[PDB]
């Protein structure tokens, strides 16, 4: 429309057209001033070669819609015949274009090797080509001065500057600005136009960036309100070390006056415990870690966690710690740092930090890539609707293709290939001669039978029909390999044929339709994925080029600041190890590599290492998702009756109280908060053990009374048919059983009384808002079993992979402690047993594949995948001990894995939950199921009509007070200078820093009591003036809390002051105010229609977390009795481990984001060197379980990480899609509540009517989009508004007016009948 | 008597480190500081290759 205007612009006199190339053309053309024969209405071909090209390119020019040509148009701006029409010629030339993207692919491999005395030498050609294609692009066409010249497409605009770049690194700068030649590499983003496709994946690329406009602005606010939160409450909190005592008549000098602060502060008097780097951390607090016997816990000390990188101590580094908590990368070693030093009761500040900041924050930006995604690829199905708009010989072969056509043949063939994955499945290290023998003599029968086979459907059915279908061509390829095995075993060269015997894994897609199901679409839609694949791939070459040019020679110059002077095994040092260091930050791991990179740098490594977590891990991962979400949306019996169906008459009566079954629901919430006090400390707390124990003797009478009453009431068909009611019957019988066992000796079991904690799921789906939580985890209970199924599919070819190159490995010879010996002293089992050494085996291993899915499973979440990498990388044979980094290519198993196991598989669990609550929504919501796409955007702006009504103004009373106060407390003027002192209120909060001065709080302190006493006088004024509406408002009670609280803080200050007024209580009212400001805005358009998604999700939002703390309750009362008494290991120690139900919710808060379960499973599975049970004596004994410990991670990270978690982003994208359908088609929520704010201005009162004279200054006093612009009064009579007497009109019969006005003039065809239609059909 | 690496046991004694095949190892060999019995074990050498050997327990 604009554009199509646009494009007739151009037409006359503006700028015409020199040249076309649409299907193999190059024509010449001018500004028919002097043109040659262009076209008008004839299609020609006689004159001109370049005319006889324009024949075919006459309809294949236009022929999808216009966009085949391209033309070097300026209208002969500096007269377009010289010698400057002969580049004109050369440059429309598809061998010019193709030849420059060659040099450039050439021109990345002399950059992924190193440097040589023949580099300048080769940089200096490609420099020479690269600078005549921009002097001949410009003397073809080109200035800045007028359109279309050279300067106005960005893809020029990456010439020029890049070519720059090359002439300004030749001249002076040898040594100053030396940082500019890493920039070089931008030019190689040109080679996305190489695979077909690019355009609708760099448009949805490019629209993603200008979409994020407005939520960068509003995440960099909320961070800013939490930087400031942390640093009021953590400053100095992370350098708390404790400090030995001052030595009472010992060596040192007497008198504590300068003795103490030389005694303290030096660091041989401070803990650290058994050959560690950091310091441990203590607090003075009760739940905190404590010091040992004769040491003191002191704050001050310098020495901050990760070389001074972790604190909260000023706003720079306030910033950066909760940034990183809400991107989630090692968060819990910060979580595990401030509960330490402040106390356990500080989980209160991670809850919000992770719900408002990764939950929700960054689930919008998930939104608007998805939104973004789909917006240019339902552009680009336009285009998709306009391009398809002998006699023996013959004998047997009925008797042999009489077998091959059944199923029974087909089955045989199924049973075979399951059996065959069964014995390359079973191989490991270490297995015996006889066991052994059966895999070779299977492979023998088994490589014979595909034989056979083959041959015989090819005989079957023709030589030539055999190799039509895929599957049969497949086959044959796999009898190929297998015949050359059996041949070059006794070569024994190289075992690259017994590969291939990997593949017929892949014969089971074409039996059970499942993964055959999940097969045909990767193939139907392989265009979309290459395209994101090879974007992403690219843009990690981009970056490991600038990240070793920048960083490189630093890693080398000062290795002395890295422990031990060693370099990390992760550096900017290489080609190969810059890559897997800007890979592992894609996969969300960044915090770490850049405390080493800017321990040996300076402050550039932080633009870097953000700009590739948020260009790799929040942008490309989602595009990566939003392919998902597109490909994968798919005697005398009446008398004796009058006494039975007399008690199942009243009986009935009871289950449907509501306070019977109230009454049910109290016991069960009382009697397990009695299931969380029992903890390590229950055996001797004598008083609780006796009420623990009269309650499991009630609870079975409650259980069994209960269950007779159900039985006569829903009858016995309908009791054991439910599945609620199997619950109750499993629960009854786990009560009856402990009953028989103590009546009859035995003691009762432990794991049995913790039943009915699966009791508390009946009441917690009647919550109001629960039932469309439970309904997608219901209904998508079968799409997920479909999904981890085809999930252990492609993970055992990558674990049948894994054992075949790694068993056997990982082995090593460690020294007494723990250090692992280096090569030259020892090199296999030989020489580590003669040296009276130990040759150990790594935890995390390849040896079977039970191992192997462990050790598969840590590298698909990415927590413990360090260590197998740097096993993986280190080995070389089966008894020889491992070299570091000898092996470097096996990071090539590891990217292969990643991308198809976790960015693939894994994510398709969001796949699934954002498709099913987007339909379980539509029918809790009462909609009608496949109504259509538009009509529900007009039925939710007729049911928003029917349910508002207008707002009273406030009553103004009449008093020489109430009067000239109410005057300034309603002034929109006094709104905002109340607004902007608040935001300095905070701001100042913002420049405190540990260890100030006294000097400098003396101003801070000062300036905190001019702001103190301004928010006491509008405390007065909006009360004076406003009598009892002032507390109505939620943003005013907090600030006439703060202001209550803050004069009680200086004025009655010494009270009692034992602790009532505590300045943290007041810090946190301070910053809480500026929440106000989400309630300000209302001109930025792009927010608010985050901020009203975000309040239409909260209440579900509140039912996902308080679904979260159920589960999270069930599991802390089965861990505190399985993995209890475990001994002190890794990651379980004596502040975070199962022993009371406190410790408990600390570490499931922190695996429910799977940050760390590695080294809680070393823990609670570690059955090595533990003693045993003597249940005789007592002593429940120091030892884990292995089987015991999988089953509850592995149970535990499929419930809450990949089907909880992942309901956070179900529900945000939900809810974020349909606002966006209400600003794009019509009428948001705040379109509403702007209506009945323009229409208290005009009625003031309780009434419901105007005047009909005032109709004519409502439309002009609103915003759009429901404005009416002068003169009006035509736009009103065929408005056709119902008239009532004495010239009054009612307001709903004016706001259904002002709907039909919106839906006509966008909507044509499709919303005059149809948005009336369906206001006549509620009215 | 502990003189060297010895190993007791039958005639067509397949020593520690040795290809065996199904029983032709040995009783028990002095190899490392002790007396240690063997087994025929078969280990890992390349995909789906195993090379068997008299290994200790
Ligand atoms: C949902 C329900 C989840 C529960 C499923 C987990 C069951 C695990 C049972 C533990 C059995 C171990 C017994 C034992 O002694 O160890 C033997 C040995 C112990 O070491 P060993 O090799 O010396 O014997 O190890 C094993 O055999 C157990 C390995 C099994 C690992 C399975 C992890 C699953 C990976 C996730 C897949 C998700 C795809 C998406
Ligand atoms: C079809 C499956 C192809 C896998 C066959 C490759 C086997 C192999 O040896 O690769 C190791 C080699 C490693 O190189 P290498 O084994 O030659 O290392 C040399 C070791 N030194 C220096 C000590 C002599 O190549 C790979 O690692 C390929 C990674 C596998 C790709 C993942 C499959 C999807
Ligand atoms: C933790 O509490 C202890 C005492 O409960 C504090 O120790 C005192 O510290 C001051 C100076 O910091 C010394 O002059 C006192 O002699 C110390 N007294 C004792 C009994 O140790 C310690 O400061 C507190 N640590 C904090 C708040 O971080
Ligand atoms: C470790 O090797 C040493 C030799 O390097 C062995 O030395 C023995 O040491 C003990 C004392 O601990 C002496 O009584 C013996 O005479 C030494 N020889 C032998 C053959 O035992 C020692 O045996 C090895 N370590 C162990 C634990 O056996
Ligand atoms: N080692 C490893 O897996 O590296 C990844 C990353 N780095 C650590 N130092 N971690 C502490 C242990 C851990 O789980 O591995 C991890 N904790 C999180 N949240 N991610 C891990
Ligand atoms: C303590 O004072 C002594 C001088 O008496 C000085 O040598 C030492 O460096 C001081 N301690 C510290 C940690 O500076
Ligand atoms: C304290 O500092 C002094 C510096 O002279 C040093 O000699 C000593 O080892 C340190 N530790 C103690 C316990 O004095
Ligand atoms: C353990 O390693 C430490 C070095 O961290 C070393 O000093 C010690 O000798 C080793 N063995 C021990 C602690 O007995």
């Amino acid at each position: 429309d604009k554009g199509r205007g646009a494009n007739k612009d151009r037409d006359g006199s503006a700028h015409p057209d020199q040249a076309l190339e649409q299907g193999s053309r190059l024509p010449a053309r001018m500004r028919n001033i002097f043109p040659a024969e262009l076209a008008s209405t004839p299609l020609e071909d006689f004159d001109p070669f370049y005319k006889n090209k324009k024949t075919f390119v006459v309809v294949t020019k236009a022929g999808d819609i216009f966009r085949f040509s391209g033309e070097k148009s300026l209208w002969m701006l500096d007269p377009f015949t010289p010698i400057r029409r002969v580049a004109i010629s050369t440059m429309v030339q598809p061998i010019f274009s193709y030849f420059i993207m060659i040099t450039i692919l050439i021109h990345c491999i002399f950059m992924i090797m190193p440097a040589t005395q023949t580099t300048y030498i080769l940089e200096l050609v490609f420099l020479s080509i690269y600078t005549i294609e921009v002097v001949v692009k410009v003397l073809a066409r080109g200035f800045i001065l007028h359109p279309f010249a050279y300067l106005r497409d960005p893809w020029n605009w990456l010439d020029f500057l890049v070519t720059l770049i090359g002439y300004i690194t030749l001249v002076v700068d040898l040594g100053h600005l030396y940082a500019l030649r890493a920039f070089r590499v931008l030019r190689s983003w040109r080679t996305v136009t190489i695979v077909p496709g690019w355009r609708t994946i760099v448009d949805a690329l490019s629209l993603s960036i200008t979409s994020l406009k407005d939520l960068v602005l509003l995440l960099l606010f909320s961070l800013f309100v939490f930087a400031v939160l942390g640093l009021q409450i953590y400053m100095g909190v992370l350098t708390q070390k404790c400090v030995k005592h001052f030595p009472a008549d010992g060596s040192w000098g007497n008198f504590t006056d300068e003795r103490w602060f030389n005694y303290t502060s030096n660091s041989s008097h401070w803990y650290i415990p058994d050959d560690w780097i950091e310091y441990p951390l203590c607090g003075n607090s009760s739940g905190a870690g404590m010091c040992p016997p004769g040491y003191t816990c002191l704050q001050g000390y310098g020495g901050n966690p990760n070389y001074g990188y972790t604190s909260f101590d000023t706003f720079g580094w306030a910033f950066l710690s909760v940034f990183r908590l809400v991107t989630l990368d090692y968060w819990e070693d910060l979580y595990q740092l401030a509960l330490r030093s402040a106390g356990p009761w500080h989980i209160l500040f991670f809850i919000i930090v992770v719900f408002y900041g990764t939950f929700c924050f960054l689930n919008f930006i998930l939104a608007v890539v998805v939104m973004s995604y789909t917006h240019m690829v339902k552009r680009a199905d336009e285009e998709k609707a306009a391009e398809r708009e002998c006699v023996p010989w013959q004998k047997l072969q009925g008797a042999i293709g009489a077998v091959v056509l059944s199923p029974f043949f087909e089955l045989f063939i199924a049973v075979i290939i399951v059996l065959n994955i069964t014995f390359m499945a079973l191989d490991h290290h270490d297995m015996n001669i006889e066991f052994e023998r059966i895999l070779r003599t299977g492979n023998y029968i088994f490589t014979s039978i595909y034989i056979v086979e083959a041959v015989l459907k090819i005989i079957a059915l023709s030589p030539k029909f055999y190799f039509k279908d895929s599957w049969n061509v497949f086959d044959f390829i796999i009898v190929v390999f297998a015949i050359l095995e059996l041949g070059l075993e006794g070569v024994q060269g190289l075992s690259v044929f017994r590969s291939f015997r990997l593949l017929r894994v892949f014969r089971l897609a074409k039996f059970w339709p499942t993964l055959n199901n999940f097969m045909s679409v990767m193939t139907k839609s392989y265009g979309a994925f290459v395209n994101v694949m090879y974007v992403m791939f690219l843009l990690l070459f981009i970056f490991a080029i600038i990240g070793m040019q920048l960083f490189g020679m630093n890693y080398i110059d000062n290795m002395e600041r890295f422990p031990d002077g060693d370099l990390p095994r992760w550096n900017f040092t290489d080609f190969l190890h810059s890559f897997m260091i800007v890979f592992r930050a894609l996969c969300g791991e960044w915090i770490e590599s850049m405390w080493d990179c800017m321990l040996v740098g300076d402050w550039s490594c932080i633009p870097f290492f953000v700009a590739v977590f948020f260009v790799g891990n929040l942008v490309i991962l989602n595009l990566l998702i939003a392919l998902l979400l597109n490909n994968y949306g798919s005697a005398r019996d009446s008398s004796v009756q009058r006494m039975w169906s007399n008690i199942r008459r009243v009986c009935f009566l009871l289950a449907k109280n509501k306070y019977f079954q109230k009454f049910v629901t109290a016991v069960l919430v009382i009697t397990s908060v009695l299931l969380a006090l029992e903890d390590i400390y229950l055996p001797q707390r004598p008083v609780l053990v006796n009420i623990t124990l009269y309650v499991d003797y009630v609870l079975t009478a409650f259980f069994v009374i209960e269950m007779i009453i159900m039985l006569f009431a829903v009858g016995f068909k309908k009791y054991f048919t439910s599945k609620w009611y199997w619950l109750d019957f499993i629960v009854v019988v786990a009560y009856l059983l402990n009953f028989v066992l103590m009546c009859a000796g035995i003691e009762a079991l432990q794991t049995l009384r913790l039943l009915r904690v699966f009791r508390l799921f009946r009441p917690l789906s009647k919550v109001n808002g629960m039932q469309v939580v439970t309904s997608t985890l219901v209904e998508a209970v079968p799409h997920i079993f479909n999904v981890i199924l085809v999930g252990i599919f492609f993970w055992l070819v990558f674990a049948i992979m894994g054992v075949q190159l790694f068993a056997g490995k990982f082995y090593k010879c460690v020294d007494e402690n723990s250090t692992v010996l280096s090569h030259e002293i020892t090199m296999d089992r030989n020489d580590c047993l003669h040296e009276n050494y130990t040759w150990e085996n790594s935890p995390m291993n390849f040896d079977h594949v039970g191992n192997a899915y462990l050790s598969l499973l840590q590298v698909a979440t990415f927590k413990g995948w360090l260590q197998i990498m740097n096993d993986a990388i280190d080995s070389r044979e089966v008894h020889k001990q491992p070299i570091r980094e000898t092996n470097i290519y096996m990071y090539l198993y590891f990217i292969f894995f990643i991308v198809f196991g976790s960015f693939f598989i894994l994510k398709l669990f969001v796949c699934i939950l954002i498709d099913i609550f987007r339909q379980q929504r539509r029918k809790a919501e009462g909609l009608s199921a496949t109504d259509s796409r538009t009509q529900l955007i007009y039925r939710r702006a007729v049911m928003r009509t029917m349910s508002a009504k207008p707002v009273k103004r406030i009553p103004k009373p009449t008093c020489h007070p109430q009067s000239l106060m109410y005057d300034i407390s309603v002034n929109r003027k006094f709104e905002y200078t109340m607004m902007i002192l608040i935001i300095l209120n905070v701001a100042v909060m913002a420049i405190d820093h540990y260890g100030q001065s006294m000097e400098f709080s003396e101003v801070l302190d000062y300036l905190n009591l001019i702001f103190i006493i301004i928010f006491f006088v509008e405390c007065v004024i909006k009360v004076s003036g406003l009598r009892h509406h002032y507390f109505k408002d939620p943003w005013n009670i907090i600030d006439f809390l703060y202001v209550v609280l803050a004069i009680a803080g200086l004025m009655l200050s010494d009270v009692i002051e034992k602790y009532f007024i505590s300045p943290t209580l007041l810090r946190i009212l301070r910053i809480l105010r500026v929440g106000r400001l989400l309630r300000y805005f209302q001109s930025a358009r792009g927010m608010r229609l985050l901020l009203l998604a975000l309040r239409k999700a909260l209440r579900t939002l509140f039912n996902v977390s308080f679904l979260l703390f159920v589960i999270m309750f069930v599991y802390a009362v089965f861990g505190m009795e399985f993995f209890m008494h475990i001994r002190d290991a890794g990651a379980i120690d004596d502040v975070y481990n199962f022993k009371t139900f406190g410790q408990s919710i600390i570490l499931l808060f922190q695996l429910a984001t799977s940050a760390g379960w590695d080294g809680v499973y070393f823990a609670i599975a570690n059955e090595e060197d533990c003693r045993a049970p003597d249940h005789e004596l007592g002593y429940p004994g120091n030892c884990g379980s292995r089987a015991l410990g999988i089953a509850y991670l592995v149970s535990y990270l499929i419930i809450t990480c990949l089907v909880v978690i992942n309901m956070y982003a179900a529900v945000i994208l939900d809810y974020v899609l349909e606002v966006y359908e209400d600003s794009k088609e019509g009428l948001t929520d705040d379109d509403y509540d702007m209506f009945f704010e323009v229409w208290q201005q005009f009625d003031p009162e309780a009434t419901q009517y105007i005047r009909y004279d005032q109709l004519s200054e409502l439309l002009e006093a609103l915003q759009p989009p429901l404005q009416v612009q002068k003169p009006n009064k035509y736009k009103i009579l065929s408005m056709n508004i119902p008239i009532c007497k004495d010239d009054h009109i009612f307001y709903k019969d004016v706001l259904e007016a002002l709907v039909k006005d919106v839906f006509s003039r966008r909507g044509s065809p499709v919303e005059a009948g149809d948005v009336q239609a369906p206001n006549v059909d509620e009215a | 008597s502990a003189k060297d690496g010895d190993v007791e046991g039958p005639a067509g004694c397949k020593k520690y480190d040795v290809e065996c095949d199904s029983g032709e190892c040995c009783q028990k060999q002095y190899l490392w500081y002790k007396w240690r019995p063997l087994d025929c074990r078969c280990l890992k050498s390349g995909f789906f290759s195993s090379k068997c050997v008299c290994r200790d327990v």
